């Protein structure tokens, strides 16, 4: 029981922490572009996607090999708890 | 001032006795009034010597002297209803002391209590001390078991007793101990879990046989 | 002269006075406004007064009820947190109902708490009770153990007469005379 | 199947408030249903299931015309919805306050595109808030909503 | 005039004076406006009055009802928290209808509550009642049990006479003379 | 004149005076505006009046009805919370309808409440009643128990003639003469 | 002229004067302006007027109807809250119609209410009626019971003659002469 | 005039003074208001006072309860943190109920806590209790052990008479005389 | 001083939990018969838990040291 509680607490923790850096690197560049639009008046609502695509695709570029060694380290542990 | 005015408002619960060794004994009657008179003599509002005595603890004080200078003595209790002439309840069927030997004990017990004048030694029977304990234990309709042996008897009350049979037993033991004291007969009230309150039988081939009283008991499913 | 307790409450001060006056030392209760009461004694009575404070564990703690640890201000309320608050008001209403009998000065009732039997398929266990009481002296307190058993029996779902255990006693000897002033 | 419909309906409101389901006007509710199907299956489970099924033949044996007892059936839809709503009550109110505060942030500067700014953060707050009460609360309510064999007479009668 | 208690309200002060005047000491009920009442006794009476405060557990606590633990100001109310508020108003109405018999001065009624039946599909058990009473003296209090058990029987669903228990008693002796001031 | 009670309203002060005048002591009803009423008795009549306040538990509490625990202004009303108001309005209407008979001064009716027999598939239980009454003296109070049963039998769905219990009695002796001031 | 009651109603003061004038004591309907009415009796008649206030439970409460706690102002209404409002207006219109008969001074009608049959699997039960009446004296009131049962029989769907109970009585003696002032 | 402990409070300073007065050395309690109490001894008594501080491990720590580690002010509460808060309140209430027996000055009760059985299909275990007690001297303390096991047995669900262990002892000899000042 | 065995991971698997062990130390006042006072700490510790045995408890106790009452003494140079 205490491992079923631990494995459920860690699956939600890894979802929270792996979707952390791409969702805070697409937030500062969602807010500072609009703060530039508060100084100079622009009425183009479809503007900060041009930076949001480069922000998410460059954050997923440097940490690409890092996600594989957190998914493999958690996926090998849960099967050892399953079988043994 | 005098000692019998430094105590409380009523001069009815204490009693001031003059000692032979130039002391002043205060005769209380219980433990709550013993600390009432010992607080007065402890804080020191009396310029002379005084002591606070009691029936329960000067009966324990001269039992320490007695099993050093007179061992293997059979006796019960010392009664202080008149504190200038105490009564020494001695056993009759277990002593070998003669008339000349009882007077030395009567003088050597007088020398331990300087307030007393003369100790009156009387002899009680050993079978009326256990007959009154068995007739009183049967009048309350209590389950019990008597164990006779040489030099004392014992009464054992076991079982899953209810709330009335503990209060009726405890009210009788503390009223018998005040009269006789626990030197000869001793009660052994104890609670365990078996609805057969003390008794135990074994069953085979003819009916039931009453087993001997032993320490092991069968735990009760009910 | 010398203080031994201060900052006490109202009901905490009368217990310390009633304890010290039983043991022949006279104390004084002084009010200090919003800072509570204070209790002083004389010079020769101080050594005995610290000894009876230490022995009797004075000042008394406030009495605890089981409904104090499950407060009603929480917007969530588990079924373990509703039956415990339901039991804790029954064992206070039965205690307040025992003091209106003939000759009872105080009483204290306890109930067996069952909270985890209904959550699974297990049947609920039987309920047990226990009671204490202090009777006015002059009472035959061996025949009043069956009126508390009769009153406490069918005030609940289904008890037996073995599950109720009441043990009671008579009150102590009355203290009426004044302590007395330490003269030097 | 009473306690698993509550956890699935819990997951469909948690997944609905964060987004990810407005393409029809799931992936999250299948996890809470798979979790409650294991936390019910460890302690007891199949014992109380075949206990209900074995007590069913002690009250509704065939050739006696048993029947599913209509007057309690009518509140069955309401009970699951009520349980799901109370169970999910924190995460909806927190995501509602995140929408009032982000709506208040646009009144100071309307050139923000605050519809899509909230869409990046509500899926992280709907995980962080449910992390604080996933362990202590949720495995209790599956053992609380489980139907037992003592309530079969209130749901099944006989015509004969 | 040594002060025993201060800050008491109206109903708490009349019970303290009604207790102290029974034991040959008198008190004074001094009003203080917003700060409640206050009760003072003399100096030779102070030692006895602080003894009967500790013995009788004065001042009295306010009486507890089961409907106070489950307030009606909540947002949602469980079925466990609705039958406890119904049964708590029934046992308060049944003791107000017992003071209107002839001879009766006080009464207390207790009902057995259902707890597990609120969350389970199990059928409820039989309901048990219990009552106390105080009768004006000179009354034939042996035949007064058959009226209370008959009145209490068919005021519920189905009870039987082995599940109702009535324990009643006559009132104490009247106190009609003044205590007397301490002369010295 | 030392004051016993103050802050009482109109219906409470006419009950405290009606109790003290029965036992040969005077009382004064002093008005105070928005602060309610007050009651003062004489100094020789102070020790008796405190004892009868303690004995009769005066001042009276307001009479409790079951409709006060389930107020109508709630946003959601349970089926359990609507039969309690419906039973607690018939229980008051038969009580106000019993006073219109020939000889009755006061009456009280009690209906048997069932709320847990509604949601289940179990059949509803039979309904029980219980009534009290006070008649003027000089009446044959054994023959008037049959028409209160005849009036109460078919005011509901299906009762029997042995599911109703009527316990009634005659009024006390009339207090018509003045108490009288103490002469000193 | 000591005061007895105040803050009453126009109909609440006409019942107090009608009760006190029956027992040979006078009263005064003193108007208080915006407060209401107030009844003042004489000083020798004060003890009797307090005793008859306590006995007859005056001032009268407002008479209750069943449709007063299911108000028609709410946006939603259950069928339980619509059948109790329909039956509570039928039992008032039948009471208004019974007073126009030959000899009736007052009447009261009760109808058996229906609660559980809206949702339980049982068909609704038969209807039970109950009526009281006060007749002008000189009437052979054994023959009037066949004119009320015939009128009340087919004013509903199907009631029997066994389900209708009529309990009626002739009115009391007339009060015409003045009480009389106390000779002081 | 050499201090050894400062910054204490009210309950700790009366334990250090009561310890040092037993071993024939004096002590002076100096209040400092907001900064707490302070304790000084004489210079010949300083070498012995430091030794008895180290031996008795003074000042005393506050007593720990299990309900301090699971506070009710948390936002969520596990069932383990609700059963530990229930048992730690029963453990204090039985301790305060044993101090009202005849002769007991202090008492301490311990209950067996259970965690693992409540979550899985394994049934809960039996309950074990253990108590300590301090009796007034002069008592035959071999017969006082059966009233405590009778009181402690059925205040719980299912215990036996051999799962309870009572250990009790008479109090020490009283200390009433003053220590005495060191002359040099 | 009292130590308890910390077995808390018994609920992780399907195995039944282990027994609980206790161990206590004590310092007694000089002059006391410290051989007969070892069955009271063992009786008091026996049923404060679920189920222990009498050989799962260990009591190691000892009398206190000799008192130090005299002053140390000022040095001379």
């Amino acid at each position: 029981m205490d491992d079923l509680v631990f494995a459920g607490n860690k699956a939600l923790y890894l979802v929270l922490i792996l979707s952390g850096w791409p969702t805070i690197v697409a937030t500062i560049i969602g807010l500072l572009v609009g703060l530039f639009q508060t100084v100079t008046q622009l009425q183009e609502q479809t503007l900060p996607f041009g930076i949001k695509l480069l922000g998410v695709c460059l954050c997923l570029f440097l940490l690409s090999g890092w996600y594989g060694e957190v998914l493999l380290s958690y996926g090998r542990q849960v099967i050892f708890l399953a079988l043994a | 001032a005098e000692l019998d005015s430094l105590l409380g408002q009523e001069k009815e619960r204490f009693q001031v006795l003059p000692g032979r060794d130039k002391m002043l004994y205060v005769a209380a009657q219980n433990e709550r009034d013993t600390l009432w008179a010992r607080q007065v003599l402890a804080r020191g509002d009396y310029d002379k010597n005084a002591r606070v005595i009691n029936e329960n603890e000067e009966n324990k004080r001269i039992s320490i002297w007695l099993d050093t200078y007179y061992p293997q003595l059979a006796y019960y209790r010392i009664h202080f209803d008149e504190p200038r002439k105490p009564v020494f309840w001695l056993s009759r069927q277990r002593n070998t002391m003669s008339k000349k030997e009882l007077e030395v004990l009567s003088q050597k017990l007088r020398a331990l209590m300087p307030y007393a004048d003369s100790v009156n030694i009387t002899l009680m029977d050993d079978v009326t001390a256990a007959g009154q304990a068995e007739a009183g234990l049967k009048q309350q309709a209590l389950p019990y078991s008597r164990r006779n042996h040489k030099g004392g008897v014992t009464f054992v009350i076991q079982g899953a007793l209810d709330d009335v049979e503990i209060l009726r037993a405890r009210q009788f033991v503390d009223s018998y101990y005040r009269t006789w004291g626990g030197r000869y007969v001793q009660f052994a009230i104890e609670l365990k879990d078996d609805w057969l309150k003390g008794r135990s039988f074994q069953y085979g081939a003819e009916g039931y046989i009453k087993m001997s009283p032993g320490h092991w008991y069968f735990p009760s499913p009910l | 002269d010398k203080d031994l307790l201060k900052g006490l409450d109202q009901e905490q001060a009368n217990e310390v006075i009633a304890v010290l006056q039983m043991h022949n030392i006279e104390a004084n209760k002084i009010d200090s406004g919003k800072l509570g009461y204070s209790i002083t004694v004389a010079e020769p009575d101080f050594t005995a007064a610290v000894y009876w404070i230490k022995t009797y564990q004075l000042p008394p703690r406030p009495r605890v009820e089981i409904a104090q640890m499950f407060p009603a201000d929480s917007l969530v309320s588990s079924p373990r947190a509703e039956k415990a608050r339901l039991y804790s008001a029954i064992e206070q209403r039965l205690e307040q109902s025992l003091q209106t009998m003939e000759g009872v000065l105080s009483a204290r009732v306890h109930i067996s708490y069952d909270i985890d039997a209904g959550e699974n398929g297990r049947p609920p266990k039987p309920v047990h009770l226990s009671a204490l009481a202090v009777y006015e002296r002059g009472s035959p307190l061996a025949h009043q153990i069956s009126d508390i058993k009769r009153f406490l029996k069918n005030s609940f779902a289904d008890v037996d007469y073995d599950n109720i255990s009441v043990v009671l006693s008579e009150r102590s000897d009355a203290q009426l005379q004044a302590p007395g002033t330490p003269v030097k | 199947s009473w306690p698993f419909w509550v956890m699935h309906a819990l997951g469909c409101i948690i997944d609905n408030q964060r987004g990810a389901t407005l393409s029809s006007s799931s992936e999250m509710a299948n996890f809470l249903n798979m979790f409650a199907a294991v936390v019910y299956l460890q302690n007891g489970g199949l014992v109380t299931m075949v206990d209900v099924l074995n007590k069913s033949y002690q009250l509704c044996d065939p050739m006696n015309e048993c029947t599913p007892s209509l007057p309690p059936l009518l509140t069955f839809i309401n009970q699951v919805a009520q349980n799901a709503l109370v169970l999910a009550s924190p995460v909806v109110l927190v995501l509602l306050l995140s929408e009032v505060f982000l709506g208040l942030l646009s009144r100071f500067a309307p050139q923000m595109n605050a519809f899509a700014i909230s869409l990046t953060v509500k899926s992280g707050i709907a995980v962080l808030i449910m992390l604080l009460y996933f362990s202590p609360v949720l495995p209790d309510n599956v053992l609380r909503l489980s139907f037992q064999a003592t309530g079969l007479s209130s749901w099944f009668y006989e015509r004969g």
